[PDB]
RNA sequence: GGCGUGAAACCGUUAAGAGGUAAACGGGUGGGGUCCGCGCAGUCCGCCCGGAGGAUUCAACCCGGCGGCGGGUCCGGCCGU
RNA sequence: CGCCGUCGGGCCCGGGGGGCCACGCGCGCGUCCCGGGACGGCGGAGCGAGCGCACGGGGUCGGCGGCGACGUCGGCUACCCACCCGACCCGUCUUGAAACACGGACCAAGGAGUCUAACACGUGCGCGAGUCGGGGGCUCGCACGAAAGCCGCCGUGGCGCAAUGAAGGUGAAGGCCGGCGCGCUCGCCGGCCGAGGUGGGAUCCCGAGGCCUCUCCAGUCCGCCGAGGGGCACCACCGGCCC
RNA sequence: GAGCGUCGGGCCCAUACCCGGCCGUCGCCGGCGUCGAGAGUGGACGGGAGCGGCGGCCCGCCCGCGGACGCUACGCCGCGACGAGUAGGAGGGCCGCUGCGGUGAGCCUUGAAGCCUAGGGCGCGGGCCCGGGUGGAGCCGCCGCAGGUGCAGAUCUUGGUG
C-alpha cells in the first residue's frame, strides 16, 4: 500500500543504516590489525635491543680487562619428568601449584627467591632451565592452549586473547610473548591465561630420568640446555 | 491448555507404538508419524492432515473448524482433491501458506500428499 | 513393591551387601538393649543422657483427669467469636464490651503474650495468670472467674 | 471462572431448546498425577487375604 | 594418569524436580525460557525454587509477609513468595498489599480479597515483570522446620540444646544420669 | 496301552575335519565347509530443463455455488470481567 | 677533560642509495624547526564500485580412471581345522590361593534379606493453626460391591498449638516523647507505634555519570552505571521474657 | 668378549606421553525467532538551521504467489577436560519371568506356547527380533500395579546318566 511504499523509499535510508553498521565493524578491525602490525616492529627492534645489548655489554668488558656477569635470568620454563604413584607428601603439593599434575607436561615459571626454594623441593620430578626466545615463540604458536571459564580452548585467533587477555594491554598473540619473555608486571595473568603445555615424550630418548642433570643424567636444573630439550619434546 | 493435554498424552495414551525403536503417533490426525508436540492433531485447536481418497483416486485433506470445539462430529471438515500431481501439490500449498493456518508444518502436508499419490498412480 | 527395592539390586552380588570380612550373622551385640551400662554407654550416654536411675515421688493411680486444663493466649482469644463481635465492639459505642468465654471452647487457664485487642472485653474463665490479667486490665477490660 | 453453554440432546441425537451451564467441575485441575496416586492405593482395597 | 587430585566433579544441585505435577512442569516450562533470556538474576532464583522440595520451601504465615512488606520503601512493590502462603489469626490489620504465591490457603484467599488486595501465580506474574522488577521476594523459616531443633554437636555433650528422642516427656523418661548433678554427673 | 509336546547329561550310528608336548580357552588372520545375499564385468533412484511422439483438461480471468480461515468499531444482539 | 659503543633518545641539524600497513594541492587550527613538515581537531578533504580473479584462509573432493558371468562374487557368525603369540581352576576364608587349603563326577528343576508392628531421617502428594475417619452410623438388598459415597449437634480422641518443676504449682513484649521523688547500687506516672540490635546477606529500588551522522532544540528510550537505600532465608553475637 | 669397567652414536617397545577416530561420565552451555521476512553491544520524532547526494531550470515488495531439516522440552544441539577398582553406596535398563486393571478395532487350527537350529542379524551388555524344522491351542506388546521373580557353588534337596 500507500505505508509501505513509503517505507521502501525510506528503505534507501534502512540500507545506509546498514551500511554503516558493516562499515565502522570493518574499520575497526582493520585499525585494530595496523596496531598489531606496529607493535610487532616494535618489539623486533625490541628484541634485538636486548639481545645485541647483552653482547656490546660483554665486549666493552673484556676490552677493559674486566668481566662481565650477566642478571641471573628471571624466567624459567619447567617440564616434569617423573610420574604419579609414589609421591612424597612434601612434593604432592607443590606440582600441583606449578600445574604439572600429569607427566609431560609444562609452564613458564617466575623465577623469584620465593620460588627458588619450591624447586629445590621438587628436584627429582622436574628438569628445569632458562629458555631462549625461540624456544617461546614456537610454544606458544604450536601449543597454544588458553582457558576461558574452563574448557582449553586452542589460540588459533587474536580475538580469543582480546576478550579474555586484553584488560591490561595485551590483546594480541605478540603482545603475550613479549610479557610472558620478558616478565613485566602482568606474567601472572598471563601465565595463568595459558593451560599447560602438554608436550610430547622426546624423540632422542633421555638419559636415566632419576639423577640430576650435574650427575650426567636428566634431572634438575640445565640453565641453557633446555633449548635442546625442548626442541624434542615439542 | 493445549499444552496441558500434551503433558498428559505425551506417554500414557493409545494407539501409541514403542516397539524396536522410536514411539510413533499413529494418530488419526496427523502428517508424520511421531509422537511429538508439533505433529500430534488431537491437541491442537489448528490441524492439518491429508489421508487417502476411499474413492479410490485422489487425495482428501481433513482441517478442525476452530468455530466450534468439544463437539466432535461437526470440528471436523473435509474435502477431496483429485488432480494432475502438480496442481494438488500446489492446491495444498495455497491452503496451508496463504492462510494463517499453521504456516508451521507446510511440508510434512506436502511430503504426505507426495507420497501417497505415488502410492496409488500406478 | 519388591519391583523398587535394594535386594533386587542386589542379586548377582556375593555378600548381599553385607560384607565379606565382617560377616552379618545373627545378633553381634546382643538382642535390644544388651548392655547399655556396659559396653554401650558411648552410645546410651551421647545420646539417650539420663536413661538409668530415679528422680522424684511416686504417685499411685495417676489420673489424667484431676490436672485437665488446655490453656490459652491472648494471641488465640479473639479466635472462639466470630469477628463479626470485634467489629461491634469497636463500632465507637461505650465501654460494652463481648464477654469472651474460653470455658465454651474448651480453655480452662488463660496464659498470655503480648499484644492484646484494644477493644475492652470481659473474659470467663476458670484459672488465669498475671501477666495475661496484667494485659486485660491493660485495655480496660474486666476479668471474670467462672468457677 | 468463564462457563459455556452445553445443549440438551434429544433421544435421536438432536439438540433441544434447553441450554444447561457447564458446571464448575469441568474447569477444575487435571491431575493424572493424583489419580495414578489415588487409583493405585484404592484399587488394593478391593482383594482378599489370598491363601496361607 | 592425571590427578593427585580427588574427584568431586559432580555437583548436587537439583536439575529437574522429582515432582511430576502437570502444572508445575508448565510452570518449570516457562521459567527455565525466562532466566536465560533475560540477563536478570531474579528470574534465576524463582527457577531455583521451583526445582526445590517441600522440606525446603516452608510456608509463609500470612504475618511474617505483612511484616516484612511494611519496611520502609516496600509498600509500592509486590510479594512474591515461591510456596505456600497460609493465614495467621494472630493479628488484625490486614493491609491492600500483592501477593504472588503457589497455592495461597483458603481462608487465606479470603482475607486478603477482603482487604481489597490482588493475587497472582506465575503465570501472571511473568507478564508484568517478566525481569522481576517491583518485586520483592521472599521466604519462609527453612530452618523452623520442628526437626531441625535435633540437629547440634551431640544430644548430651556440653547440653547442646538438643530435644532428645523420647517416647513421650515426663517423669522417669531421661532425667537421672546426666540430666542432674547428684545423680552421677551434670553432662 | 506311564500312549501329549519329549529338552540337557549320556550313548548309538552316518557325514565332515583333525591328531605327539592332557583337553580347552583369549588375540590375530588363514584354509575348508555351510547356507545366505546378489546375479554374476549387465545395475542407481527419483527432480528440473532444452529436444522427439499420442491423448486430456487447466491456470488466468470473470460469472455459478459451497465450505473455511483472517480484522475493527463493540459493530447487530448475548455473555464475559 | 676527552676516550670506547652495527649504543640508545623514531632526537634535532645543514647541505649533498636502499627502504617505509606512507599519499591534497588548492593554503590554515594549534605547537614545533629556521615557509615546509607532523598532527589531537577541521581549514585540506581519503572524488566507493567492490566489479572481478587467486587462494598454504573456519577438519577432502574429483565436473578422474580402470578390470571380471552362467560356477563363479561378496559375507558374517556359540561349524571345523592349521599356525604365531598370549596363556595355572572356579567359589572361599585370607597379610596373602594354580596351591601339597577347603567344597566342587556330570546335567534338569527347586533354592537364600521377606512380612507385621514401632521409631527416625529423606522424598512425592492433600490440607494448613489446624489435621485425621482409622472406630461407628446412613445408602435398597442389585455381578464386579469384602468396593465406593455420605455424616460434622459422630472431631470422643489421637498427634500439634506451651513450657518448666521431684511436687504443691506457677506459665513466655518490648521500643519511642514527657512527669514524680537526693532522678541514687533507684523504682513509679501519662501518651504513641507495637517483636529489639550489630555485622554478614541472594534478590529488588534509587541512581550521579556519559554512551548513539551537521547543528541547535525537546520529551520516550535501550544498555552500562559510581555510589547509596530498605533488606529475605540463614549463621555469628548482644539485649529481653517465662519456669 | 656374548665377562667386568669407563663411555659414544644408533636402534628396539608399555594400555604411559603427543596427535586423530569413537563411546560414556562430569562441568560449562545453547535453540519455544519454524522469523523467507526477522536482523537490536543503542533505537523514534515535527519541529529552528544545514551540507555529502538523489530530480536546478540557483525550487521530494511481489515477470515469478516462492524457500529444505528441526523442538518426545524427560526432545535436540554445541564446546571442553575426563575414565582403574575389592568391601560398599547410589543411578539409569525399550533386560527377563509371573499375576492384575488399562490399551493395542494387536495376534493366531491358513498353526499360539514351548523346544531344537553349520540359517540371517541387532545391542557394549543384560537379552531380543527374523528364517527353517518339530509340535497342535492359546499368546504377546505398550502405560500403570503386584511379586514366594533371575544360579555354578551351600560335604545343596530330590530326580537322572556316566
Ligand atoms: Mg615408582
Ligand atoms: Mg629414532
Ligand atoms: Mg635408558
Ligand atoms: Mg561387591
Ligand atoms: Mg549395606
Ligand atoms: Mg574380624
Ligand atoms: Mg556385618
Ligand atoms: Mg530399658
Ligand atoms: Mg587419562
Ligand atoms: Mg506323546
Ligand atoms: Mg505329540
Ligand atoms: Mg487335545
Ligand atoms: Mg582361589
Ligand atoms: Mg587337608
Ligand atoms: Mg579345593
Ligand atoms: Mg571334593
Ligand atoms: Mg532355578
Ligand atoms: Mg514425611
Ligand atoms: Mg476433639
Ligand atoms: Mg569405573
Ligand atoms: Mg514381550
Ligand atoms: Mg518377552
Ligand atoms: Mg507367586
Ligand atoms: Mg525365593
Ligand atoms: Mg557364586
Ligand atoms: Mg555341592
Ligand atoms: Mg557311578
Amino acid at each position: 500500500p500507500e505505508t509501505l511504499k513509503k517505507k521502501r523509499r525510506n528503505f534507501a535510508e534502512l540500507k545506509i543504516k546498514r551500511l554503516r553498521k558493516k562499515f565502522a565493524q570493518k574499520m575497526l578491525r582493520k585499525a585494530r590489525r595496523k596496531l598489531i602490525y606496529e607493535k610487532a616492529k616494535h618489539y623486533h627492534k625490541e628484541y634485538r635491543q636486548m639481545y645485541r645489548t647483552e653482547i656490546r655489554m660483554a665486549r666493552m668488558a673484556r676490552k677493559a680487562g674486566n668481566f662481565y656477569v650477566p642478571a641471573e635470568p628471571k624466567l624459567a620454563f619447567v617440564i616434569r619428568i617423573r610420574g604419579i604413584n609414589g609421591v612424597s607428601p612434601k612434593v604432592r603439593k607443590v606440582l600441583q601449584l606449578l600445574r604439572l599434575r600429569q607427566i609431560f607436561n609444562g609452564t613458564f615459571v617466575k623465577l623469584n627467591k620465593a620460588s627458588i626454594n619450591m624447586l629445590r623441593i621438587v628436584e627429582p620430578y622436574i628438569a628445569w632451565g632458562y629458555p631462549n626466545l625461540k624456544s617461546v615463540n614456537e610454544l606458544i604458536y604450536k601449543r597454544g592452549y588458553g582457558k576461558i571459564n574452563k574448557k582449553r580452548i586452542a589460540l588459533t585467533d587474536n580475538a580469543l586473547i582480546a576478550r579474555s587477555l586484553g584488560k591490561y594491554g595485551i590483546i594480541c598473540m605478540e603482545d603475550l610473548i613479549h610479557e610472558i619473555y620478558t616478565v613485566g608486571k602482568r606474567f601472572k595473568e598471563a601465565n595463568n591465561f595459558l593451560w599447560p603445555f602438554k608436550l610430547s615424550s622426546p624423540r632422542g630418548g633421555m638419559k636415566k630420568k632419576t639423577t640430576h642433570f650435574v650427575e650426567g643424567g636428566d634431572a634438575g636444573n640445565r640453565e641453557d640446555q633446555i633449548n635442546r630439550l625442548i626442541r624434542r619434546m615439542n | 491448555s493445549a499444552h496441558l493435554q500434551w503433558m498428559v498424552v505425551r506417554n500414557c495414551s493409545s494407539f501409541l507404538i514403542k516397539r524396536n525403536k522410536q514411539t510413533y503417533s499413529t494418530e488419526p490426525n496427523n502428517l508424520k508419524a511421531r509422537n511429538s508436540f508439533r505433529y500430534n492433531g488431537l491437541i491442537h485447536r489448528k490441524t492439518v492432515g491429508v489421508e487417502p481418497a476411499a474413492d479410490g483416486k485422489g487425495v482428501v485433506v481433513v482441517i478442525k473448524r476452530r468455530s466450534g470445539q468439544r463437539k466432535p462430529a461437526t470440528s471436523y471438515v473435509r474435502t477431496t482433491i483429485n488432480k494432475n500431481a502438480r496442481a494438488t501439490l500446489s492446491s495444498i500449498r495455497h491452503m496451508i501458506r496463504k492462510n494463517k493456518y499453521r504456516p508451521d508444518l507446510r511440508m510434512a502436508a506436502i511430503r504426505r500428499a507426495s507420497a501417497i499419490l505415488r502410492s496409488q498412480k500406478p | 513393591p519388591s519391583r523398587l527395592r535394594k535386594t533386587r539390586k542386589l542379586r548377582g552380588h556375593v555378600s548381599h551387601g553385607h560384607g565379606r570380612i565382617g560377616k552379618h550373622r545373627k545378633h553381634p551385640g546382643g538382642r535390644g538393649n544388651a548392655g547399655g551400662l556396659h559396653h554401650h554407654r558411648i552410645n546410651f550416654d551421647k545420646y539417650h543422657p539420663g536413661y538409668f536411675g530415679k528422680v522424684g515421688m511416686k504417685h499411685y493411680h495417676l489420673k489424667r483427669n484431676q490436672s485437665f486444663c488446655p490453656t490459652v493466649n491472648l494471641d488465640k482469644l479473639w479466635t472462639l467469636v466470630s469477628e463479626q463481635t470485634r467489629v461491634n465492639a469497636a463500632k465507637n459505642k461505650t465501654g460494652a464490651a463481648p464477654i469472651i468465654d474460653v470455658v465454651r471452647s474448651g480453655y480452662y487457664k488463660v496464659l498470655g503474650k503480648g499484644k492484646l485487642p484494644k477493644q475492652p472485653v470481659i473474659v470467663k474463665a476458670k484459672f488465669f495468670s498475671r501477666r495475661a490479667e496484667e494485659k486485660i486490665k491493660s485495655v480496660g477490660g474486666a476479668c471474670v472467674l467462672v468457677a | 471462572c468463564a462457563r459455556p453453554l452445553i445443549s440438551v440432546y434429544s433421544e435421536k441425537g438432536e439438540s433441544s431448546g434447553k441450554n444447561v451451564t457447564l458446571p464448575a467441575v469441568f474447569k477444575a485441575p487435571i491431575r493424572p498425577d493424583i489419580v495414578n496416586f489415588v487409583h493405585t492405593n484404592l484399587r488394593k482395597n478391593n482383594r482378599q487375604p489370598y491363601a496361607v | 594418569g592425571v590427578d593427585i587430585r580427588h574427584n568431586k566433579d559432580r555437583k548436587v544441585r537439583r536439575k529437574e524436580p522429582k515432582s511430576q505435577d502437570i502444572y508445575l512442569r508448565l510452570l518449570v516450562k516457562l521459567y527455565r525460557f525466562l532466566a536465560r533470556r533475560t540477563n536478570s538474576t531474579f528470574n534465576q532464583v524463582v527457577l531455583k525454587r521451583l526445582f526445590m522440595s517441600r522440606t525446603n520451601r516452608p510456608p509463609l504465615s500470612l504475618s511474617r509477609m505483612i511484616r516484612k512488606m511494611k519496611l520502609p520503601g516496600r509498600e509500592n512493590k509486590t510479594a512474591v513468595v515461591v510456596g505456600t502462603i497460609t493465614d495467621d489469626v494472630r493479628v488484625q490489620e490486614v493491609p491492600k498489599l500483592k501477593v504472588c504465591a503457589l497455592r495461597v490457603t483458603s481462608r487465606a484467599r479470603s482475607r486478603i480479597l477482603r482487604a481489597g488486595g490482588k493475587i497472582l501465580t506465575f503465570d501472571q506474574l511473568a507478564l508484568d515483570s517478566p525481569k522481576g522488577c517491583g518485586t520483592v521476594l521472599l521466604s519462609g523459616p527453612r530452618k523452623g522446620r520442628e526437626v531441625y531443633r535435633h540437629f547440634g554437636k551431640a544430644p548430651g555433650t556440653p547440653h547442646s540444646h538438643t530435644k532428645p528422642y523420647v517416647r513421650s516427656k515426663g517423669r522417669k523418661f531421661e532425667r537421672a544420669r546426666g540430666r542432674r548433678a547428684s545423680r552421677g554427673y551434670k553432662n
